[PDB]
């Protein structure tokens, strides 16, 4: 396979979606998905969203680097606070680009792995895996605790949209909190997206 | 706005 584990290591490469100025992006490697060990969930510096990118395949990822710094773990800080937080119903605020407020209703999902002073969360409006430090937004006041409150991984999913057509994807993560919410890797997109599979 | 609907 690998035969080695970039799994909480730097990683850098060019992204070549065009032949024009290709951007460099740096990143850490947060996760290699068990159901596919292709697949990787990366932070990339200035991104709020994980990215999903199987970074040995994709052509778009040019000149793959990964350099020796690992990093390390940073140990919680506040660990009631952040495991109390995990899987409660949120109101995350933020700047526009005016100053004036943005409130965004969410869900903070688990502690993001390698990076763990960070905490996955999605979003009602947006539901893909962003990733925050929030323990500084909540003593800041931006993010607000709201009193409000068969694994199925692996498998291949489908989804139709407006046209009607397939939307091949997998089925990658349960999350330990609500288990009935999953992650979801589709085959033409780089984002994890979140859904409530055992609904009803 | 944002990143991907």
């Amino acid at each position: 396979g690998s035969r080695r584990n970039i799994v909480g290591c730097r990683i850098q490469h060019g992204w070549k979606e065009g032949n024009g100025p290709v951007t460099q992006w740096k990143g850490t490697v947060l996760d290699q998905v068990p159901v596919n060990p292709s697949l990787y969930l990366i932070k990339y510096d200035g991104f709020d969203c994980v990215y999903g990118l199987e970074l040995n395949k994709d052509e778009r990822v040019s000149a793959l680097e990964v350099l020796p710094d690992r990093v390390a773990t940073s140990r919680i800080s506040d660990a009631h606070l952040a495991d109390t937080m995990i899987g409660k119903a949120v109101e995350h605020m933020f700047e526009t680009e005016d100053g004036s407020k943005d409130e965004w209703r969410g869900m903070v999902l688990a502690r993001a792995p390698v990076m763990n002073t960070w905490f996955y969360i999605t979003y009602e409006k947006d539901p893909v895996l962003y990733m925050y430090q929030l323990l500084d937004d909540y003593k800041e006041g931006d993010l607000r605790i709201m009193p409000d409150s068969d694994s199925l991984v692996g498998k291949q999913v489908e989804y139709a949209k407006e046209d009607g057509s397939k939307r091949t994807g997998m089925v990658i993560h349960q999350v330990e909190a609500k288990p009935s919410v999953y992650f979801i890797k589709f085959d033409d997109d780089f984002h994890i997206y979140v859904y409530d599979l055992v609904k009803t | 706005v944002r990143k991907k609907r």
